[PDB]
């Protein structure tokens, strides 16, 4: 039928969440139950642009959907979700999420995220696995994948205690891995009670928003995790070194969630044995800078080498690089065509080399407000005057 | 030591125009001056006030496509192009003079088609970025949207960059 | 790869002027620029501000009627006409360059009748619509009353069309 | 079909100037345009705003009397005159082009009398009425003080005549 | 030869003919898996033979559903276009296969050597999409 008029339809639609649209895509891997409505064959990476798609694709009461909402609440970003059918044991669950080649048909589990590009152009820049992450196995898989991807993999360590979290963080040191310990505690309206989330979803979501309204090269350190209320464990944070629980976790290279009712994130640092890659800002810059370069030098990867090929590229690089400098992304740079390598042999075999040494924006951290309550300006007032 | 210009070639996007380009023109690099006459002195003196609008222009006399297909392109400063020019010199060894200039194509002027005369299209890129090299050595590098007027390395705006806080 | 223009022909309303048209002139496609100098930078840069008033002009040197009978015609943009021009090329195969331009005839200038010199009328169509093709391939299509400045397919005003809500 | 102008003759008041008139010039019929750029569009378009001041000019190089004796004549538009011009055409049959133009003589310019050069007077009738015919067929008829701009019969101001209530 | 190409017999015929012709013969290997494709490619080594493994997946408007094509047709078509607007001597390596949507198997491709599915097939002398 086709009604001709203006249907006044009484229906509960609980408040537009609102969310600034972002770009940085998110590789989500969680669990769910393939029912009649949740139209999404378990190991098939689907694409999501809004909660409505998340619902139609995954049981409204699925862990997938919970993470999807945790992202959207912050920023309307493009997500690549993979519905790992709920297994039984923790071992089976972990294995089913990690996946692999297994079924000759396609790459299951987290490996399905490698189909993100070529399927929907949604090459995950931010890997996330809600809960399935306490397990050292899944985290190792996340790290390896994250490398084979150049994507910040956002872990959530053992929610319980801090000793466990620290002990867990010491197991890593892999550049890409960026951990968030305190499992967020958000008030689920549905059951009308404090739910318990794994935190990684909210971190990734805010990561996307930070890439947009601030820059991919700006840390998400001090940014406000939209939605949510408290955590599953009150995080302490004060000044003066001390055993401030925050200072502790942010000296084992872990990000926490501080201030009233899960106000904001806290920690630009990342799990890395190498001090040079201590800042996520450093890693993310070094990665996405190149994403912009390649998505722009596509033409340069074929084509009959001419006399001017080397120059076309070294200038094309100086264009994208310069633009990034203009909009803050970096601070100076230097591109040229490494001579001690460019040869007749390499050129006949297609290859050729260039250098792109540059500097990245150091995120201001640890402002040291030194203060002295003196009695210098005392006579200057009060006495007589 | 007579130098003089012998041959010339013009690139747009790697595509050589080895063929139709009977005239090139590098952007006339000019300062803004403003003849400063003031107290205590007769006769002005003139001040560095920044440069003038660098515009470069070539003029293929063929319906070349590779050139025409940059006109009014939404993305100003997409047109790149490199103006190479070989200066002979009486003693043989030629000096390569080459001037890359990322800019906006701006306008295109096909003159009087006369059924008996080289039609001669014309072009006039409003130059944004511009690096002029001589013998493979940077002589100029003028970048407005950044403030990088750098005579052979030394950046003459390095001092104003700080005062502006850029 | 020398191209150059060899022969030229001019249509008005299908009627070929294979005869009197010793000069054609396509509309000089120019952008409006406005040399943008502003905070943080010396040296301007220039901005796409839209195009300039495209005017095309031919000049039959015969009392041709078929041309004269469009002047000041109430219905501006009734005058159609197509400016074809064959570019030879040293390797034989000629490149058809053809520029349809629905516009308003605007003005007509018969110069000095001298009883011993080609009288040469003149014309200057204020071009409204204008599609320039090369080798049967759209290079330009500029339509003001619609906003359709489309370099070979891609429409550079597709982004401003939305923001204006057209 | 080459036409071109061969011979020319000039009348003032029936009196033929079969003799001194080495140059005629019909009034350059131009519209007023006004490049209309406005909301919703980049690139102007141009509008029929009425014509420009039609001025015609001949230049007898003899002290002719019959021409000089219309200058500044109280009764503007008393000077009549007809500018005939025969276009040959390669196929023999010549096309009579004739342009009657009731106007005001306006000015007279005798150039440098040099005792060894055709003195050449000059004239410049500010044309009021003007009917240009080709092959005995009205092509133009422009009458300002009446509003009768009529391309070959059809009157393009027939629509504005009503709205003005004339 | 669309589809008729998984069969080693037809491919051998294509190679022989291709020689007696000096024509690039565009094969499409076994659409299923990559191990099969690699194993299949190792059976050849004939200059002219140029294989394209991932069977393209284009949305047939007629049946209103994702069809499954053999890929060789689209490769040859784009080969022709590359000969024209670029030159017969310019590779079709990085050129855009007009029409079509996804493939019948998501092809991975990244940087840093690795087991990038693309890098794998392009080290067994096979073109991917």
């Amino acid at each position: 039928s086709f009604f001709h008029g203006v249907t006044v339809t009484n229906v509960d639609i609980g408040a537009r969440t609102i969310a600034l649209p972002a770009s940085s895509v998110i590789g989500l891997c969680d669990v769910f139950t393939p029912g009649a409505q949740a139209s999404a064959k378990p190991n098939v990476p689907v694409l999501l642009t809004s909660k409505k798609d998340a619902a139609a694709a995954f049981g409204i009461g699925s862990s997938i959907y919970l993470a999807c909402e945790a992202i959207y609440n912050r920023a309307q970003a493009v997500i690549v979700a993979v519905g790992v059918e709920t297994a039984e044991t923790p071992e089976a669950q972990a294995s089913a999420v990690i996946g692999g080649i297994s079924a000759a048909g396609e790459r299951t589990g987290l490996q399905a995220l490698l189909d993100g590009k070529s399927r929907f152009n949604a090459q995950p820049r931010l890997l996330v696995a809600p809960g399935h992450s306490a397990q050292q196995a899944v985290a190792t898989a996340m790290d390896g994948l994250a490398e084979k991807l150049r994507a910040i993999a956002i872990l959530d360590g053992p929610n319980s205690t801090d000793e466990a979290a620290v002990a867990y963080a010491k197991n890593f040191g892999s550049k890409r891995l960026f951990m968030v310990d305190p499992g967020v505690q958000v008030w689920d309206s549905a059951t009308n009670a404090a739910r318990n989330a794994p935190a990684s979803a909210y971190a990734a979501g805010l990561f996307a928003w930070t890439d947009a309204e601030y820059g991919f090269w700006s840390s998400p350190s001090n940014k406000e995790i939209k939605g949510v209320t408290g955590t599953s464990r009150p995080v302490e944070f004060l000044d003066g070194d001390e055993t401030c629980r925050a200072n502790l976790l942010n000296n084992a290279n872990i990000a926490t969630i501080i201030r009233d009712d899960g106000y904001r994130l806290w920690g630009n640092r990342t799990l890395s044995s190498d001090s040079k890659w201590a800042f996520v800002t450093r890693v993310r810059t070094m990665d996405l800078v190149m994403d912009a370069i390649l998505a722009g030098h596509k033409w340069a990867v074929d084509r009959g080498i001419t006399k001017t090929y080397v120059k076309d590229v070294t200038e094309g690089l100086r264009a994208f690089m310069r633009d990034l400098k203009n909009q803050g992304a970096v601070i100076n740079f230097e591109v040229y065509a490494d001579p001690d390598l460019n040869s007749a042999s390499q050129l006949a075999q297609g290859k050729v080399y260039w250098n792109i040494r540059f500097t990245d924006v150091p995120p201001a951290e640890n402002p040291n407000f030194r203060v002295e309550v003196t009695d210098q300006w005392l006579t200057e007032v009060l006495d007589v005057a | 030591i007579p130098q003089t210009l012998t041959n010339t070639n013009l690139f747009i996007d790697g595509v050589s125009f080895a063929g139709d380009v009977p005239s090139l023109t590098l952007p006339k690099l000019a300062v803004k001056t403003e003849q400063y006459r003031a107290g205590g002195m007769d006769a002005p003196v003139s001040i560095d006030m920044g440069l003038e609008a660098m515009e470069a222009k070539f003029s293929t006399n063929g319906a070349r496509r590779e050139a025409l297909n940059f006109f009014g392109l939404a993305d100003q400063s997409a047109f790149n192009g490199v103006f190479r020019g070989s200066f002979k010199g009486q003693k043989g060894a030629s000096v390569p003079v080459v001037a890359t200039l990322r800019g906006l194509l701006k306008e295109v002027d096909p003159g009087d088609w006369k059924a008996g005369e080289k039609a001669e299209f014309k072009y006039a890129v409003a130059v944004s970025y511009y690096k002029l090299e001589v013998d493979g050595r940077e002589v100029y590098e003028i970048d407005p949207v950044n403030g990088v007027r750098a005579i052979n390395g030394v950046d003459q705006l390095a001092g104003m960059r700080n005062d502006l806080g850029l």
